[PDB]
C-alpha cells in the first residue's frame, strides 16, 4: 500500500513518465496503485497498466528461459557436477515472476473484472487473466500445471466469446486476443491445429471487415494481423 | 511465436 | 546482509548467471555480497562487479536524464504547470541513483581500496571511486556538487599517477581510465581542453606501444583507443 | 561523449 497516500492522478502521471523512463517497475506500481484506488480504468488507463507488467513480466520471462536451458543443459550426459546454484537461481527468477503474475491476477479478481461491464473493457481484462495464466503455465510442472493452463484456458474462451458476440472482428482487442490464445494452443495446450485453425479464421475474418474502417483503425488492425501471419509462417 | 504487443 | 549465508563462490558462480540473463541488480547483488565476504577480487571478479554496477547505474542515469529533460522542459515560458510530479519522480529516481553509487563506494572504502596493492587493482578500484563519484556530481546541484567533483577528480589523479607508473600506456585499464578522466573534464569539470589534451596523448601514446602486443592484446587496446577517437571527433 | 565499456 506504498501507493495510497498519492493521487489517483499522480499515479497515473507518473506511470506515464516511467514509460518514457523505461522505469517498468515503477510504473507497475504507480498503476497497481491507480486500481488500487478503487474507481473503473478508463481505456488509456488499462493499456497503461498493460504496458508496465507486459514488460517486468517479459523480462522475468527471457531470464527464465536462459536460465531453464542452461539448467537443462547441465543435466544432459557428460554434463559436469556445478552444484544447486543454477536450479536455485532460477527458482528465484521463477518465484519473482509467479509473483508478479500472482499480482496482476489479484488486482483483476480485486476487483477490475467484477466492475468491467462493457465489452471492451471485461474482453481486456478477461484477456490479460489468460495472458498471466499462460505465463504461469510457461513454468509450471507439478500438481497444479492441468489447472492452470485450464484457468488461462477459461478466461480466453470467455473473452472469446464476448468478442464475437460484441466487437468487430478487426477490433485490436478482439484481435490480440484470438492471437494470444492461439499462441496458448500451440505453446501450452499442445494443440497446434487449434493454434493454426483459431490464426486463419482470425486473420481472414478481420480481411473482410477492413473496408469498413478509417485510414487509422485499418493500420491498428493490419499490425495485430500481420503477427497472425507471422506466426502462421512460423507454423507451417 | 508473437503474442500482442501492448495499443 | 541478505547474502551472508551464501558461499562465495557461489555468489560468483549466480552473478554469472545473471549476467547471461542479464539480470543486472541481481548480479550486482550478488557481487556486493562476495565483496563482503572479505577477500580481494581477482580480476575477472573484478570485472563482474564493474558489469552489474555498471547496468544498474546505467538504467538509472538514462531513466534520470529522461526525466530531467521533462522537468526542464517543464520550466520554460509558456509550460502549463503540471503540479510536483515530475519534480517528485525525478527526485525519486536521482536518490535510488545516489544510493547506488554510495553503496559502489562503500565497498570501495570497506574496504576494497585499502587491500589493493597491486598497480592492476589498485588502478581498478581508484578508476571505480572516480567514475561512481562522477555519476553523484552529474545530478549535484547543490552545497556538496564542488566537493563531489573534486573527490571524483582526487580519485582519478590518484589512479592515473600510479597506472603512469606501473602500466604500460597500452594496458587497457591505463586507457579506459584515461577515457575516462578524460570525460570527467569534458562533462563535468567544464575543462573541454584538458579532455582532448589528455584523449589525443593517450591515444598517441598507446599507438606508439602497440608493435609490443600480442594480436589479442592488440584488439582490447585498439576497441578504447577507438573511443577515445570517437571522442575527440565529437569534440574537435 | 563514450566512457570505458566493462572488458
Ligand atoms: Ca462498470
Ligand atoms: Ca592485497
Ligand atoms: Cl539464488
Ligand atoms: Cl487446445
Ligand atoms: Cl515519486
Ligand atoms: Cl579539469
Ligand atoms: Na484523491
Ligand atoms: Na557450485
Ligand atoms: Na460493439
Ligand atoms: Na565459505
Ligand atoms: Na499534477
Ligand atoms: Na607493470
Amino acid at each position: 500500500g506504498a501507493m495510497g497516500s498519492m493521487e489517483r492522478a499522480s499515479l497515473i502521471q507518473k506511470a506515464k513518465l516511467a514509460e518514457q523512463a523505461e522505469r517498468y517497475e515503477d510504473m507497475a506500481a504507480f498503476m497497481k496503485g491507480a486500481v488500487e484506488k478503487g474507481e473503473e480504468l478508463s481505456c488509456e488507463e488499462r493499456n497503461l497498466l498493460s504496458v508496465a507488467y507486459k514488460n517486468v513480466v517479459g523480462g522475468q520471462r527471457a531470464a527464465w528461459r536462459v536460465l531453464s536451458s542452461i539448467e537443462q543443459k547441465s543435466n544432459e550426459e557428460g554434463s559436469e557436477e556445478k552444484g544447486p546454484e543454477v536450479r536455485e537461481y532460477r527458482e528465484k527468477v521463477e518465484t519473482e515472476l509467479q509473483g508478479v503474475c500472482d499480482t496482476v491476477l489479484g488486482l483483476l479478481d480485486s476487483h477490475l473484472i467484477k466492475e468491467a461491464g462493457d465489452a471492451e473493457s471485461r474482453v481486456f481484462y478477461l484477456k490479460m487473466k489468460g495472458d498471466y495464466y499462460r505465463y504461469l503455465a510457461e513454468v509450471a510442472t507439478g500438481d497444479d500445471k492441468k489447472r492452470i493452463i485450464d484457468s488461462a484456458r477459461s478466461a480466453y474462451q470467455e473473452a472469446m466469446d464476448i468478442s464475437k458476440k460484441e466487437m468487430p472482428p478487426t477490433n485490436p482487442i478482439r484481435l490480440g486476443l484470438a492471437l494470444n490464445f492461439s499462441v496458448f494452443h500451440y505453446e501450452i495446450a499442445n494443440s497446434p491445429e487449434e493454434a493454426i485453425s483459431l490464426a486463419k479464421t482470425t486473420f481472414d475474418e478481420a480481411m473482410a471487415d477492413l473496408h469498413t474502417l478509417s485510414e487509422d483503425s485499418y493500420k491498428d488492425s493490419t499490425l495485430i494481423m500481420q503477427l497472425l501471419r507471422d506466426n502462421l509462417t512460423l507454423w507451417t | 511465436a508473437h503474442s500482442s504487443p501492448a495499443s
